[PDB]
RNA sequence: AGAGUUAAAUUAUAACUAAGCUGUAAAAAGCCCUAGUUAAAAUAAAAUAACCCACGAAAGUGACUCUAAUAAUCCUGACACACGAUAGCUAGGACCCAAACUGGGAUUAGAUACCCCACUAUGCCUAGCCCUAAACCCAAAUAGUUACAUAACAAAACUA
């Protein structure tokens, strides 16, 4: 988790001349201290888009959109941790995650170098969709578990039988 | 100006009022607030009878406090004013001077609505 | 007009609900039976698998849970 | 402009020093927010009483 | 979604005063630990504004305040994912008032109804389920056109 420090002097007032000469109080009113949450999101967005990107000027580029959407997503995460039962924001979160991923799968298919970088930097991990979405239910889950255990047994038994064969034939061939 | 504190104080004499205002503002500056101004709308008969702190009140002093504060803290101040027995009733509103007036360009007259029904001849 | 259709269904449904009330514990019995049957066919399906794979006993530590007979 | 404006307004804020003075000051000076309108779109103010 | 708050009613509960009060097309039963006035927490529900037509994906949302907040540089898309009115279930808390059920009173040939009185599950809060509605604006989503052109009725006709 990052920490856009309380004193950080909101985005719009950072580049106005001679700000640092002003007395403590006004500096304080322009701080992230007296700020909204939306100001901390503006800051977080700028900072991320500077760490991660190449051309922070292009809003249009896929990568840019992915970074922005990722800020929004981390924010819904926070909100959802506080309000467990808000179903509306759960919707925004899951939805907006799917949009991120759609865009990622679109990067990977077009500019791969960048996609690689982004996944590393935002810690997103890109999984390929499965073929066959099916609901794993009690019967199937159990049966499959069994079939897997059966398999592991059988091939272990073939291994033991081949150990016995090798030992027998070797101790025979020697004398 | 960011928040507006509407204070309705129990109606009292000079010194005690002054005291209540002082301790109130202090509490505000301790929750991290910066106080812009202090306005006094006078003491009046309350519009209806207000029951607070085992007292049924008729009159009250009225004050506004404009101040900037970190978003987190409104709940805190609110808690504080709640348990002060000298406050008849507290409220904290987003300061009305933050919202700015868009321009009514005028009243766009709405024409009667057409084609709600087909051209059928009854 | 259309209600004639609705009315029909209405009646059907009523009569059926009524019937489920009368026939209730008969129905209970039959459904419990079908659940046992289900569990069994399941077990057979599993047994069949580990046997056609040449094993004799079921693989180590295999209890074959009761899924359908799951307490209501 | 905004930063300069606030720079000005900051001279006037209430502080640990001004508390005593300012409070006693405000207790002296009642203000009204009241005014009425006329069918014409005109403002009418009470202080002429 | 959270947290905080309450104007109008209503009620526990006393204080006076009156013998009745309630109730219907009309009565009865009920109550007189009742009624009118004066005082009043809790709970629940949110006149007027609204002759407005906003927000939300839909279900839904119209007392007040603050915090958080309303995906996508915006095509379609599931049986996958996440939601989903009322009713209903589990557990704990609430209970003004309403009320299936039930018990009384009428009504009636009967009345396991409509009407009257009481009262319960339930409506509320917390947590989990349940996944249904005439969930219907009975009109699929996204772009468009007003050309051709009336089965009937309805909310005019059509293209991709
Ligand atoms: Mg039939
Ligand atoms: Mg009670
Ligand atoms: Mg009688
Ligand atoms: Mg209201
Ligand atoms: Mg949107
Ligand atoms: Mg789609
Ligand atoms: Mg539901
Ligand atoms: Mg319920
Ligand atoms: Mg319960
Ligand atoms: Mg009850
Ligand atoms: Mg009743
Ligand atoms: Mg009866
Ligand atoms: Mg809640
Ligand atoms: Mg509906
Ligand atoms: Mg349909
Ligand atoms: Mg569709």
């Amino acid at each position: 988790q990052d920490d856009p420090p309380p004193s950080m002097l909101l985005l719009d007032y950072q580049n106005v001349p001679g700000i640092h000469k002003v007395d403590d109080v006004v500096k304080r009113l322009l701080s992230l201290e007296m700020a909204n949450q939306k100001e901390k999101l503006k800051i977080k967005k700028m900072q991320l888009m500077n760490k991660v990107l190449e051309n922070p000027e292009d809003t249009s580029s896929l990568e840019a959109r992915i970074v922005a959407l990722t800020v929004k997503i981390r924010n819904y995460e926070e909100h959802m941790q506080k309000h467990r039962k808000d179903k509306a924001h759960k919707r925004f979160l899951l939805m907006s995650i799917d949009q991120r991923k759609k865009m990622l799968k679109n990067l990977r298919e077009t500019n791969y170098a960048v996609f690689e970088k982004i996944c590393k930097e935002l810690g997103i991990e890109y999984t390929f969709p499965p073929p066959y979405h099916r609901k794993a239910h009690r019967r199937w889950v159990t049966k499959k578990a069994l079939c897997t255990q059966v398999f592991r047994e059988v091939q272990k038994l073939k291994k033991q039988k081949r150990a016995l064969r090798a030992a027998a034939v070797a101790a025979h061939k020697q004398g | 100006p960011r928040y507006e504190l509407a204070l309705i104080l129990k109606a009292m004499q000079r010194p005690e009022t002054a005291a209540a205002l002082k301790r109130t503002l202090e509490a505000l500056m301790d929750r991290g607030a910066v106080v812009r101004n202090l306005e006094n709308l006078g003491e009046r008969m309350l519009p209806y009878k207000i029951s607070a702190h085992n007292q049924r009140h008729s009159r009250g002093g009225y004050f506004l406090v404009d101040f900037y504060a970190p978003a987190t803290t409104v709940e805190s101040m609110m808690e504080h004013l709640s348990r002060d027995i000298d406050v008849i009733r507290p409220n904290i509103v987003k300061h009305p001077l933050t919202q700015e007036v868009k321009e009514c360009e005028g009243i766009v007259p709405v024409p009667l609505e057409e084609k709600l029904y087909s051209t059928k001849k009854r | 007009k259309n209600i004639l259709k609705i009315r029909r269904r209405k009646m059907n449904h009523h009569k059926y609900r009524k019937l489920v009330k009368r026939t209730r514990f008969l129905r209970r019995k039959v459904r419990e039976g079908r659940l046992r049957q289900k569990q069994v066919k399941f077990e057979r399906d599993l047994k069949r698998i580990w046997q056609k794979a040449g094993l004799k006993e079921a693989p180590a530590g295999w209890q074959t849970p009761k899924i359908y007979l799951k307490n209501q | 402009q905004e930063v300069l404006q606030l720079q000005e307004e900051a001279k006037t804020f209430i502080t640990r020093e001004n508390l005593e003075a300012r409070v006693e000051e405000a207790l002296d000076s009642p203000k009204s927010y009241n005014w009425a309108i006329t069918r014409e779109g005109l403002v009418v103010r009470p202080q002429q009483k």
